[PDB]
């Protein structure tokens, strides 16, 4: 009765065509102007069809907007990569008297199964340790898909923490990306020997190491 | 006492069937000589018949005294003039009314249908808005509608004297913002003698 | 042609309030067509219309949350702002300002967004950030912990002061209440164009001060 | 039968901008010649008033005076409701003449402007109808006025308030322009004075985007 | 003042940009909105930009316009084979009173530019020549690119009209093929020394002949 619902996620595969709906109420989607933005990973959202089906110049003819009823929906036609980001609804809601979006759907053209995550790891800085810190810096680059269980081990048993790593993030390759940085009083990059980053990637634990010299 | 003649409903004197009248009332006339004469003459001419209700009682010590006249289209419409003789005791010299048709060349109204503006939109309610312009003389029957049955929340400007010597108004309907989104068409129905066969019609309606 | 720059403290304390502000260009706000507002999303969650303002004043504000919000517009500077007070954790995304709809008078749909503004309901302090020369096709890059509003425009500069035509800005991670983020460039072998070999420049930007470290 | 009164009140541009001067006048008119002097009383609330300025009485050619009289009235009395009365007495009138008058009573409702463009039909004339409808505000005494580029308009006009059906009043003003200064680009202002509004002023631009 | 002009000629190779224009007065195109219609040979005219320079659904994005002072102009990006056809640009005319379209801009597509015009010419028929007639037939079968023109003469002297001329017609070959007679009387061709029929196809004239010769 005063919120768009759309499908949390879609995903489709290259030259394909997909769809996503945005099921609303008569106090809203079902007496007003649909509106479509799309938002490529970290980035404002980009007006993608306003008044239920147009096409403000610039925008793909494979993107097309439709209503009926109290739902709405997007079509997207000869799918490509550059079109995985996340979709949604917009109208006004004549109930709340304000404008609303839907939760948002994140579709992810399926594909390109090359994911060579060129990891790296880097051994603290004088300047640090004259100052009591060893940060080891484990800079693994892309990967399709953005999803792996780093692991941090001295030696050869694996310490429980100390090490903080972030989430992956669609790079300019448009290969998801992450890091990960190792704490541990610097009175143990000099009392053990080598430090190991492993990164399953499901399976292939692609890993470098650094020697405490 | 004042007197008071008026002229025929713009929409009386364009459609045969109705039947148009000029009316006469007498304002402020207490309760001691009430009783009153009206005598009615057509450019000097007269014929007797002119329905006169009674004095129907009123709330400041005094009546309003009505005196209708049936009068014919063409005549009304070919400017003719209508004298009304109201005789009675605090008058010496029984005021006496004359008015006929606006004299000047005709002129045809243009009609123009404007959609509600995008921002009313958040209203649950819309204007549409019937512009009638370039017409002379001012007379003139404006009504909106959908369905072949008539809307009733509309309202009228009177007719507004522009620049280049005819009048315009407008009409503004008043219809629920859903029925607008739906795609209803309304449309502005327009009266007046300039106007071929007296009257001309504007749809205005979401296009699809 | 047509743009909105956001502009505000990357940082904001509790039950304080927020204030930001927009710049139009390529388009007069006084043109009196359009009307303009704002949109956040916190990082996780999606989309959130905040309101929308008309170069004459009025304005129209999201019921959810308009007791505490404020917009406002200056035609002489072209810009218009938002204010937001008693800020929580909720008030915490990124900041939007948009034009309404593609349509004159729009109040549902915004077709020409700002390029975006992150706002961190912190509690700490903003602070600058300090820089650490990390260690065929070998390359380094240079840590750097401390900051706290992440916004580090990162890049880099060869020997006799040259453009790097490599570069990369990877995830900041907050570790107790302040960030700190790396960023490797590939490099060839020792060759370049105007890249000698003592050592390299390590560009890092920051509201709070542009720290700058060579990595040998 | 002596002379009779009218008590107008002041424009409703000089109520809603404060910095001017808003004022009532009391208008006699039919003096005869044999007693010319007419004497105003002027009242606030019952509370009379002394800063009134009688303009000179005018000859009239049907043998008769107009004799005028103001009152300065405080941006903020007559928009508070306040009443002025006018007493006016002079030998040929068995009894003063009293008139009243004062902003309508009635809570005050703030109006919405619309800018409206021409019919793409009328796009074949050499001149366009810009329109501009005021609506919901009350009470009915409202300014409006047109302009571009800074200078005001010549070619527009604008209809009387009307009584809507919820109360409430609605007005159109139509502005006219050689329809090339329209098609180029031009934007145009429709400038409303109401005292619900906020400062007592609003503006609504329409143009050829 | 009037009446919007545009170059009688266009056609240009696949994939070039070629530019068609519209000039006029201010009393049209300069105070109105400019309208281009595409009409493909032997089908009803299509609207292809509106309002100086939308386009409908359903449109290429190719295609695009622009007013500009009293003259504005089509233009195709990307230019095609199934882009040839007639363009036509309109707007409505202030001091007519009346919607105004333009001369039309023919334009073709090119591709194997190879123009045979195997011109042939057939005299009078046994029987025609009874009926009182003389009709004098040039079949100029297939060329390329479609277009040409036609002249007839006798002797030296041509004779003016009478020699109406079919035009130019697409094959299956896509090859054009087009034809032109010549009306005259038995009284003209059994008299005279020979007529004669002209075809030009870009520059050469080709052309044969017949005779009152009676074999
Ligand atoms: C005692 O009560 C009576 C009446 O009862 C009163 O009771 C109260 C409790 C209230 O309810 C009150 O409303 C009610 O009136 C009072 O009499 C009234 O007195 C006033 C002021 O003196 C007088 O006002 C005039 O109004 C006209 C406008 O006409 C309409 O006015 C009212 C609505 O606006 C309405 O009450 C009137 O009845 C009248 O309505 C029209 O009535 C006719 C007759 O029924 C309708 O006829 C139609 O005919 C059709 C035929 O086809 C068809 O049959 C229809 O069914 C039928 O209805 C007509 O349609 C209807 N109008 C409509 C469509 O609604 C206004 O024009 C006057 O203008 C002024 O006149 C002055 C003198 O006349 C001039 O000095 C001024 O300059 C001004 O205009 C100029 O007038 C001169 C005349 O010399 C012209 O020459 C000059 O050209 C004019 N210049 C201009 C401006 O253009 C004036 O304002 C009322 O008319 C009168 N009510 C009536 C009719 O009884 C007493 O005043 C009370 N005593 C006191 C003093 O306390
Ligand atoms: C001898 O001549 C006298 C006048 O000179 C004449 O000379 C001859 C030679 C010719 O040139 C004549 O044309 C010329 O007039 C005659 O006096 C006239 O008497 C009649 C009545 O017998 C008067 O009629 C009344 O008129 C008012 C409207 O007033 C205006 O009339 C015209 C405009 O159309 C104009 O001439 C006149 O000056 C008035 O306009 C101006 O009025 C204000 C004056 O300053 C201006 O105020 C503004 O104030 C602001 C303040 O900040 C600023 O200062 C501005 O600068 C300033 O202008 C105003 O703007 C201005 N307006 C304009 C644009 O002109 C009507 O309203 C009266 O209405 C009716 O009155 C009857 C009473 O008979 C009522 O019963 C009716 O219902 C109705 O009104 C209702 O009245 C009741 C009573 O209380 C109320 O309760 C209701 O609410 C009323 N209804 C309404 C409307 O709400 C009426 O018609 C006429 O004005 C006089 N002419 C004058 C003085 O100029 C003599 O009669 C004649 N002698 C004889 C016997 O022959
Ligand atoms: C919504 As308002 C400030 O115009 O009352
Ligand atoms: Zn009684
Ligand atoms: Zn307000």
């Amino acid at each position: 009765q005063s919120v768009l619902t759309q499908p949390p996620s879609a995903s489709g595969t290259p030259g394909q065509r997909v769809t996503i709906s945005c099921s609303g109420s008569s106090s809203n989607i079902g007496s007003n102007y649909v509106y479509w933005y799309q938002q490529l990973p970290g980035t404002a959202p980009k007006l993608l069809i306003y008044r239920n089906n147009q096409r403000p110049s610039g925008v793909p003819d494979r993107f097309s907007g439709s209503k009926s009823g109290t739902s709405a929906s997007l079509a997207i036609s000869g799918l490509r990569s550059e079109d995985e980001a996340d979709y949604y609804c917009a109208t006004w809601d004549d109930s709340l008297s304000a404008v609303i979006f839907g939760g948002g759907t994140k579709l992810t053209v399926l594909g390109q199964p090359k994911a060579a995550p060129s990891v790296t790891l880097f051994p603290p800085s004088s300047e640090e340790l004259q100052a009591n810190k060893a940060t080891l810096v484990c800079l693994i680059s892309d990967f399709f898909p953005g999803a792996v269980t780093v692991a941090w081990k001295a030696d050869g048993a694996p310490v429980k923490a100390g090490v903080e790593t972030t989430k992956p993030s669609k790079q300019s390759n448009n290969k998801y990306a992450a890091s990960s940085y190792l704490s541990l009083t610097p009175e143990q990059w000099k009392s053990h020997r080598s430090y190991s980053c492993q990164v399953t990637h499901e399976g292939s634990t692609v890993e470098k190491t650094v020697a405490p010299t | 006492p004042s007197v008071f003649l008026f002229p025929p409903k713009p929409k009386d004197t364009l459609m045969i069937s109705r039947t148009p009248e000029v009316t006469c009332v007498v304002v402020d006339v207490s309760h001691e000589e009430p009783e009153v004469k009206f005598n009615w003459y057509v450019d000097g001419v007269e014929v007797h018949n002119a329905k006169t209700k009674p004095r129907e009682e009123q709330y400041n010590s005094t009546y309003r005294v009505v005196s209708v006249l049936t009068v014919l289209h063409q005549d009304w419409l070919n400017g003719k003039e209508y004298k009304c003789k109201v005789s009675n005791k605090a008058l010496p010299a029984p005021i006496e009314k004359t008015i006929s048709k606006a004299k000047g060349q005709p002129r045809e109204p243009q009609v123009y249908t404007l959609p509600p503006s995008r921002d009313e939109l958040t209203k649950n309610q819309v204007s549409l808005t019937c512009l009638v312009k370039g017409f002379y003389p001012s007379d003139i029957a404006v009504e909106w509608e959908s369905n072949g049955q008539p809307e009733n929340n509309y309202k009228t400007t009177p007719p507004v004297l522009d620049s280049d010597g005819s009048f315009f108004l407008y009409s503004k309907l008043t219809v629920d913002k859903s029925r607008w989104q739906q795609g209803n068409v309304f449309s502005c129905s327009v009266m007046h003698e300039a106007l071929h066969n007296h009257y001309t019609q504007k749809s205005l309606s979401l296009s699809p | 042609q047509l743009q909105l720059q956001e502009s505000g403290p990357g940082l904001v304390k509790p039950s304080e309030t927020l204030s930001l502000t927009c710049t139009v260009s390529g388009g007069s706000i006084s043109r009196g067509s359009h009307y303009w507002g704002w949109i956040r999303q916190p990082p996780g969650k999606g989309l959130e219309w905040i309101g929308s303002i008309y170069y004459s004043g009025n304005t129209y504000f999201n019921p959810s949350l308009k007791s505490r919000v404020t917009i406002s517009v200056d035609t002489s500077k072209n810009q218009f702002s938002l204010k937001l007070s008693s800020v929580t954790a909720a008030d915490t995304a990124v900041y939007y300002c948009a034009r309404l709809g593609p349509d004159d008078y729009t109040l549902d749909g915004m077709d020409v967004w700002g390029q975006g503004t992150t706002v961190t309901v912190s509690s700490g302090s903003a602070s600058a950030p300090t820089l650490f020369p990390l260690v065929s096709s070998v390359a380094v890059g240079c840590l750097a912990q401390d900051f706290l509003p992440d916004s580090i425009t990162f890049s880099w500069k060869y020997k006799n002061n040259s453009d790097i035509s490599s570069t990369r800005g990877f995830p900041s991670v907050l570790r107790g209440g302040k960030y700190a983020a790396t960023s490797q460039v590939l490099l060839p072998s020792k060759d370049v164009m105007q890249g000698t070999d003592e050592h390299v420049v390590c560009k890092v930007q920051h509201p709070n001060g542009n720290k700058e470290k060579n990595v040998p």
